RNA sequence: GGUGACCACGGGUGACGGGGAAUCAGGGUUCGAUUCCGGAGAGGGAGCCUGAGAAACGGCUACCACAUCCAAGGAAGGCAGCAGGCGCGCAAAUUACCCACUCCCGACCCGGGGAGGUAGUGACGAAAAAUAACAAUACAGGACUCUUUCGAGGCCCUGUAAUUGGAAUGAGUCCACUUUAAAUCCUUUAACGAGGAUCCAUUGGAGGGCAAGUCUGGUGCCAGCAGCCGCGGUAAUUCCAGCUCCAA
């Protein structure tokens, strides 16, 4: 915070899916990389807008430290982020809540409900007894 | 399938004979001048050097202003003076061929850093590099292979961080300080 | 193999897609459309990999679903659409056309036109005939067949197709003193006025045409693309106005630049 | 004297593959002969079990006894005698044990004062002989 | 065969073992470069040895 | 009638073809199962249905070869797909996570994809690069210097052992950050982390080829070494070892 600043390049605004995307570097001397929330609320200030629509991601330190150079989209209202935004970024700042079942779960799941035919009763409930 | 790259070459290439006096006793003379970790370096600027001939033989072959002769020349003229192993003055292909290794060892990061007084050794140079205490422009280096430009040469000094340049001293210094005031009253 | 190919490796792209290797195993293999999939560029690489508005494939096809890309002023929905050479990509929430063209170095171009300008294309016809009650047709390079053509316009020849009505504005016959341009080949990308035309029957003809340097180079018949009356042509010209540049001279040319702006 | 004429590649590309049936090594490596009659198959290395220890005579010049194994290769079950390369390393070996065999060094031919063996023990019992030569790793007791 | 496999192994088993005496850790990479470059380049002295090499025995 | 010493036909191939790889005066010689393009096959043959496109095999039918369950009346097979096994061998990895990226399929901005991505095993191989640097004492060495050998220091580089002797750093522990679909690694950066810096560099050699010992002890044509010359029958520069050197 004492001495961090941020610097913005190959800015460029696109109403297409609503949103101003950018390159940032964040020039910290002694310190390690900025975390991802301080660089949304300096950001925000600077673009004066609000910290919770922006997304900021793909942050590399150079070697030898000072300098990291990372992407940063924001947007100009929260709907539109609803609309066109990864779900994994919207997952880092809580916006869209995760599935919590396994891929190879869902497979075997999914090869019982192929193995019964015709009747919802027994498709749906197939994935209830071999648990 | 997968996307990778798959694309690499060797640096260096071993001697057709091995166990030969002259070739052993020359090949430490620049391993100890220059502050070389094995042969294998010294093998491997001389294979640079051997490659840089090899193109500036074809080009010799082919005809007078010849437009592939004339762009690939400079091209390779230009690359030559500004790492400073070729004088500004000698622009010529013929004076290509009369280039030798002791001046590719010379533009060394490691040369260098000894001869701008930032060392008091070439072993010294190595070591302060790889501890990474010295950077060029705005960048710290920590490879003795760096082979500087004329422009980053004036630009080479030691790193911020550091115990040379900026504070932060170094663990040893930081427990020293402490065992000394931790000692007595 | 059974049946057509639905997939593209990604080194077996075409050159001018400027596609590298590292980031996919595949290629955006592009659905059949307007244009041999060879010389197109689709969408999807227009969006992301030239004009950068879109990131990855999943955003660009967010704009084609929201509906902004006009290629020849209709909404094309397809992700991987064959664009071609000299079409208008309208995007009318930005404002900005775009005609594909080529550029010196034989590769697709971001050349931007004006909006009254982006109203009309030009075409080669590729042949024309007679259909049924003696209707004569024609059709175009780019696929589209129109009935009733003027009488005067015959093969290998260039018209002013209409955007919105499909209709002819004005025509251009091929012969000796016409400005073209080469759409395939070693020459592809380059600009120059028609001086002979050699026709080898049972083959293909050959064409050398000059360039306003002076500098004289041939292709074939089907590489010659007339996009002019005279000299002047009739459509705005991307950067570099179309002429080939040996290597040494674009060379001093970066170096000035790079001097200029230090 | 050889033609020199503008049209005889015929001939001379003839004429030279004819004569590079002459030399051994393009004979013994194209006619297949020599990998038929190899015991190791084209392998350079091949494992085996040792049926017996035996002891070779040097030839005339020297005078020792080269101490050596009959084994037979689990595949294609040849019997082949196999030199133990070491001062004591054939009290390492013993009846009946699996031992990887490689080829002495000359391609068939045999090395040294020892008569016709062309082979020389690696590894016995999955150990290396070098690692029990040095003591590194013991026979598994 | 003759049966003369009695004798494997006789003299490595009758050599007497001296365990290796202990030393300084020898100098590696980089610094035993400098070492023996500093050993035959820099103390170079012209005598009537003939240029004895580097393990002479006098 | 057609084709053949301008090599037909036949046989072999440890032959998928090519783009290419290795070696590199020039010319050539080998290798191309292998990620790109084309072809062929899905245990061996054969015949078909649907579909625009199949003689499809994660479609069917029959035979041949294996082989699964049976209440013996019947039924069900195709990992040269990703994993993982057995066998074969000199010879080759995890029964892992995920559609976030590249694309593909679908009625489709939303679903799916062992395609593919990520990580794990990984000394195939390739690039970079630690295992130490500095200072001052002692004794040599230097064109050293001062009287012209004799002694010292107004100088330079190594060496050997030392409370030296206090500077610098990683390799590791380990916080957070960062990356990422979630991770991991890397890059940053807190706090520890070096004086046998015992935080320990090895593999091969020392007669010649071919760099390096006419050192010491043992063995005594034996054991063994030795790619080739050759060594070994009592003080072996060649074996077995110790020390010391050499090569990478
Ligand atoms: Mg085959
Ligand atoms: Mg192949
Ligand atoms: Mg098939
Ligand atoms: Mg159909
Ligand atoms: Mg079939
Ligand atoms: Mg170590
Ligand atoms: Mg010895």
């Amino acid at each position: 915070n004492d001495t961090v600043t941020i610097r913005t390049r190959k800015f460029m605004t696109n109403r297409l899916l609503q949103r101003k995307q950018m390159v940032i570097d964040v020039l910290h001397p002694g310190k390690a990389t900025v975390p991802k929330t301080e660089i949304r609320e300096k950001l925000a200030k600077m673009y004066k807008t609000t910290p919770d629509v922006i997304f900021v991601f793909g942050f590399r330190t150079h070697f030898g430290g000072g300098k990291t150079t990372g992407f940063g989209m924001i947007y100009d209202s929260l709907d539109y982020a609803k609309k066109n935004e990864p779900k994994h970024r919207l997952a880092r700042h809580g916006l869209y809540e995760k599935k919590k079942t396994s891929r190879k779960q869902r497979k075997e799941r999914k090869n019982r409900m192929k193995k019964v035919r015709g009747t919802a009763k027994a498709n749906v409930g197939a994935g209830k007894k071999p648990k | 399938p997968v996307a990778r790259s798959w694309v690499c070459r060797k640096t260096y290439v071993t001697p057709r004979r091995p166990f030969e006096k002259s070739r052993l006793d020359q090949e430490l003379k620049l391993i100890g001048e220059y502050g070389l970790r094995n042969k294998r370096e010294v093998w491997r600027v001389k294979f640079t050097l051997a490659k840089i001939r090899k193109a500036a033989r074809e080009l010799l072959t082919l005809d007078e202003k010849d437009p592939r002769r004339l762009f690939e020349g400079n091209a390779l003229l230009r690359r030559l003076v500004r790492i400073g192993v070729l004088d500004e003055g000698k622009m010529k292909l013929d004076y290509i061929l009369g280039l030798k290794i002791e001046d590719f060892l010379e533009r060394r990061l490691q040369t260098q850093v000894f001869k701008l007084g930032l060392a008091k050794s070439i072993h010294h140079a190595r070591v302060l590099i790889r501890q990474r205490h010295i950077r060029v422009r705005k960048q710290v280096v920590n490879i003795p292979s760096f082979i500087v430009r004329l422009d980053s040469q004036k630009h080479i000094d030691f790193s911020l961080r550091s115990p040379y340049g900026g504070g932060r001293p170094g663990r040893v210094k930081r427990k020293n300080a402490k065992k000394g005031q931790g000692g007595a009253g | 193999a059974r049946g057509p190919k639905k997939h593209l490796k990604r080194v077996a792209a075409p050159k001018h897609w400027m596609l590298d290797k590292l980031t996919g195993v595949f290629a955006p293999r592009p659905s059949t459309g307007p244009h041999k999939l060879r010389e197109c560029l689709p969408l999807i690489i227009f969006l992301r990999n030239r004009l950068k508005y879109a990131l990855t494939g999943d955003e660009v096809k967010k704009i084609c679903m929201q509906r902004f890309i006009k290629i020849d002023g209709k909404v094309r929905t397809d992700i991987t659409y064959p664009a071609g050479f000299m079409d208008v990509i309208s995007i009318d929430k930005t404002g900005e056309n775009f005609r594909l063209i080529y550029d010196t170095k034989g590769r697709f171009a971001v050349h931007r036109i004006t909006p009254e300008e982006a109203k009309y294309k030009l075409c080669k016809v590729r042949k024309i005939f007679v259909g049924t009650k003696g209707i004569p047709h024609l059709v175009t390079h780019d696929a589209r067949t129109i009935r009733y053509p003027d009488p005067l316009i015959k093969v290998n020849d260039t018209i002013q197709i209409d955007l919105e009505t499909g209709k002819i504005t004005d025509f251009i016959k091929f012969d000796t003193g016409n400005l073209c341009m080469v759409t395939g080949g070693a020459n592809l990308g380059r600009i120059g006025v028609i001086t002979n035309r050699e026709r080898h029957p049972g083959s293909f003809d050959v064409v050398h045409v000059k360039d306003a340097n002076g500098n004289s180079f041939a292709t074939r018949l089907s590489n010659i693309f007339v996009i002019g009356k005279g000299n002047k042509p009739w459509i705005s010209l991307p950067r570099g106005k179309g002429i080939r540049l040996t290597i040494a001279e674009e060379r001093d040319k970066r170096l000035a630049a790079k001097q200029s702006s230090g | 004297g050889k033609c020199r004429g503008l049209r005889t590649a015929r001939k001379l590309r003839s004429h030279r593959r004819d004569q590079k049936w002459h030399d051994k090594q393009y004979k013994k490596a194209h006619l297949g002969t020599a990998l038929k009659a190899n015991p190791f198959g084209g392998a350079s290395h091949a494992k085996g079990i040792v049926l017996e220890k035996v002891g070779v005579e040097a030839k005339q010049p020297n005078s020792a006894i080269r101490k050596c194994v009959r084994v037979q290769l689990i595949k294609n079950g040849k019997k082949i005698t196999a030199f133990v390369p070491n001062d004591g390393c054939l009290n390492f070996i013993e009846e009946n044990d699996e031992v990887l065999v490689a080829g002495f060094g000359r391609k068939g031919h045999a090395v040294g004062d020892i008569p016709g063996v062309r082979f020389k023990v690696v590894k016995v019992a999955n150990v290396s002989l070098l690692a029990l030569y040095k003591g590194k790793k013991e026979r598994p007791r | 065969v003759h049966g003369s496999l009695a004798r494997a192994g006789k003299v490595r088993g009758q050599t007497p073992k001296v365990a290796k005496q202990e030393k300084k850790k020898k100098k590696t990479g980089r610094a035993k470069r400098r070492m023996q470059y500093n050993r035959r380049f820099v103390n170079v002295v012209p005598t009537f040895g003939k240029k004895k090499g580097p393990n002479a025995n006098s």
